[PDB]
RNA sequence: AGCGCCGUGGCGCAGUGGAAGCGCGCAGGGCUCAUAACCCUGAUGUCCUCGGAUCGAAACCGAGCGGCGCUACCA
């Protein structure tokens, strides 16, 4: 006789709501397991990687149930530029009785903090288990730059292969690689593929997988077959997550910093225009404590160029409106996830992609913005994602001066030009200035087959600092 | 029309005559394509396209088109040709549809 | 470690076989 | 989601303030010994659906339906 949503709400009511953060916690007290912590925000981020016309958004909605948009009306089937977001709640099955691979499940934003066991004959709840925040990364030759900044924000990675096609992916070993530079270990390698493929070549497929990943970095790294289609095996995924993906090291003390990926113009047409919001920052807090009302500025900022040819960089101050989690307003900011950050800067600034991977600081701190950096730069020997019909896959060769490299800081993707080549060390121009805080990985891709290809990692060990313009 | 009817050998056989089966070699076929020269292409009943050649006592004497069932005789010692012998003026060409001696896949009505 | 997958293949391979008696 | 466009008789169009339109199709007839060309006559609607004024509405307008294009996926 009742309704499914009273259903629902019965149970929401029933599994402890939404509980709302204290306007003040003891913040030295707090850890991201913590009820006031885990209830309302992810705390580890969770990136897919894959080749195109494999499928990850439909994994992702499978783990998480949060669909990502794949907007734009012509990116909607092909590719996608902007990462896409999702969120996934982990809860564990406390009864012992039933199966431990089944006690998982990972379950929407709106769920309910102890909602009842799904499974027939089980009436025992869930327990928060833990909160993860499911962030897809585009896997096509030109998608590099978002690509390598969502592998910066990320803390666990998930590897796509299709079984079907060919066993040796170069875009699966490009992504592979691309984390590895960024010093992340924690990957769950899944099969997409396993409805359609046979007992023996299923079997060959991983043998395959297994050779593949023998010289890497990451050696001992989870493989797990699932489904998108008939959205099966997703609890195991969720029993991985929890145990071979330990808490990155971020807590307090650290200074506060954000890390923006993309913006949002919050602008909803046919209303008037009284009822309006500011600019929304998508970023991740790889470091740093935030809260309501904080004032805050983007270092980089606005780049403009005089009648000299002089790059002035304004930094964007902003006042920190609201911070918006995945569900609700929050009042306190936990490092490791991406959060919405909707503050006074104008919609307009948060229009296009301009925001796409800049760092930003509170007052009280000084990001140093750079033109001409000093780097240590490191190459491997052998190009990735190169299709090559068995003859000596590409050879890298030494950087020349003089020469157009896009180059990711950790978050900027800006086009450096080569002034010296040392044997380990360079000096690059950028006409895009970019910041440098503390190490700031950096992502190396060159043009060589018409399009960005990762070629070895890096890292800033000195820069040319510009005093910006207040 | 034309003067040249009078110069024709009035024959008017308009009542239904009794239609032609096949016979030890003669099949029944479908035009598929008008080519020139008096030649036309058949699809037999059997999977193959064989070239037949409009031919006497019906070349200037019936007026055949695409998609017309028609009679034709082969040849034993080349298969890949053949004659036009027979047409058959679309009401019979239903009888034989209905009887079946052709596959009713070729379902060609106006 | 392949144990796990091997374990997570049957299962995916028994659930299609009895859901799906077609395939 | 908003805004710009639209609402065949089969298709492309036209006037929309005085009531069924044209052309191209289709059917029949005509010219021609015969065909095409050409000429003549039709047989097709809810000019999208619900209302307001009005001798009059399809228009003029509004209380909506459906399809296209710009803003563009508008946390
Ligand atoms: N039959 C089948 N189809 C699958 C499976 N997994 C994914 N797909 C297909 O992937 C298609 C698109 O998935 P999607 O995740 O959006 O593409 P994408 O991998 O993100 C594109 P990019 O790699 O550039 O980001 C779906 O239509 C789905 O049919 C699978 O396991 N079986
Ligand atoms: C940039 S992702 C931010 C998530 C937030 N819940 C909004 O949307
Ligand atoms: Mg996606
Ligand atoms: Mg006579």
């Amino acid at each position: 006789g009742e309704t499914e949503e009273e259903k629902r709400k019965r149970e929401f009511e029933e599994g402890g709501g939404l509980p709302e953060q204290p306007l003040n916690p003891d913040f030295s007290k707090l850890n991201p397991l913590s009820a006031e912590i885990i209830n309302r925000q992810a705390t580890i981020n969770i990136g897919t990687i894959g080749h195109v016309a494999h499928g990850k958004s439909t994994v992702v909605r499978a783990i998480s149930g949060v669909q990502t948009v794949r907007f734009k009306d012509e990116l909607e089937r092909n590719i996608t530029i902007k990462l896409g977001y999702a969120n996934a709640k982990i809860y564990k099955c406390q009864e012992p009785t039933c199966p431990e691979p089944d006690c998982y499940r990972s379950f929407k934003s709106d769920k309910e903090i102890s909602p009842k066991c799904q499974r027939p004959g089980c009436p025992g709840r869930y327990k928060l288990v833990r909160h993860v925040s499911f962030v897809d990364c585009p896997g096509h030759d030109i998608l590099m730059s978002t690509m390598l900044s969502g592998a910066a924000v990320m803390d666990a990675a998930l590897l796509l292969i299709a079984g079907n096609e060919s066993c040796p992916q170069p875009q699966t070993s490009e992504h592979l690689a691309a984390i590895e530079i960024m010093k992340l270990k924690h990957v769950i390698i899944l099969q997409n593929k396993v409805d359609l493929m046979r007992e023996e070549s299923a079997l060959e497929h991983q043998k395959s997988i297994l050779k593949f990943i023998r010289g890497t970095i990451a050696d001992g790294a989870p493989i797990v077959p699932i489904s998108a289609q008939l959205k099966y095996n997703i609890d195991a995924v969720n029993e991985f997550i929890v145990k071979t993906i330990p808490v990155p090291p971020r807590d307090f003390m650290i200074s506060p910093r954000l890390i923006v990926i993309r913006s949002f113009d919050v602008n909803k047409p046919g209303a008037e225009i009284e009822d309006l919001k500011g600019g929304v920052a998508g970023g991740s807090i790889l470091n740093g404590v935030f809260k309501l009302g904080d004032e805050i500025e983007i270092r980089p900022g606005i780049v403009t160029k005089d009648d000299k040819g002089k790059i002035q960089c304004k930094p964007i101050f902003s006042n920190i409106v609201s911070l918006f989690a995945e569900q609700n307003d929050l009042k306190f900011a936990v490092p490791g996830g991406l959060i919405g950050v909707g503050t006074k800067v104008d919609p307009t600034l948060c229009r296009a992609d301009r925001l796409v991977g800049q760092v930003v600081g509170a007052k009280g701190h000084l990001p140093n913005i750079y033109t001409d950096i000093e780097i240590n730069y490191f190459l491997l020997r052998r190009l990735l994602g190169v299709k090559t019909d068995g003859q000596k896959q590409a050879k890298v060769r030494k950087l020349e001066p003089n020469e157009v490299l896009m180059v990711n800081i950790g978050s900027t993707a800006t086009g450096a030009r080569v002034v010296a080549v040392k044997a380990d060390m360079a000096r690059l121009q950028l006409t895009s200035p970019a910041c440098t805080e503390i190490n700031e990985k950096i992502a190396l891709s060159r043009r060589i087959e018409k399009h960005w290809r990762l070629i070895g990692w890096a890292t800033i060990k000195k820069g040319t600092t510009l005093e910006p313009i207040a | 029309g034309g003067k040249k009817g009078r110069r024709g050998k009035n024959d008017s056989d308009g009542p239904k005559r009794e239609l032609i089966y096949k016979e030890e070699g003669q099949e029944y076929a479908q035009i598929t394509k008008m080519l020139g020269n008096g030649r036309v292409e058949a699809s037999c009943f059997d999977g193959n396209k064989r070239m037949a050649h409009i031919r006497g006592k019906l070349r200037k004497k019936v007026w055949m088109g695409q998609g017309d069932i028609i009679l034709v005789s082969l040849r034993d010692f080349q298969d890949d040709q053949c004659d036009v012998v027979h047409k058959y003026n679309l009401d019979e060409a239903r009888t034989l549809k209905n009887q079946g001696e052709l596959p009713e896949n070729a379902k060609i009505n106006e | 470690v392949g144990l796990p997958y091997s374990e997570l293949l049957s299962r995916f391979f028994n659930i299609l076989r009895t859901n799906n008696p077609e395939l």
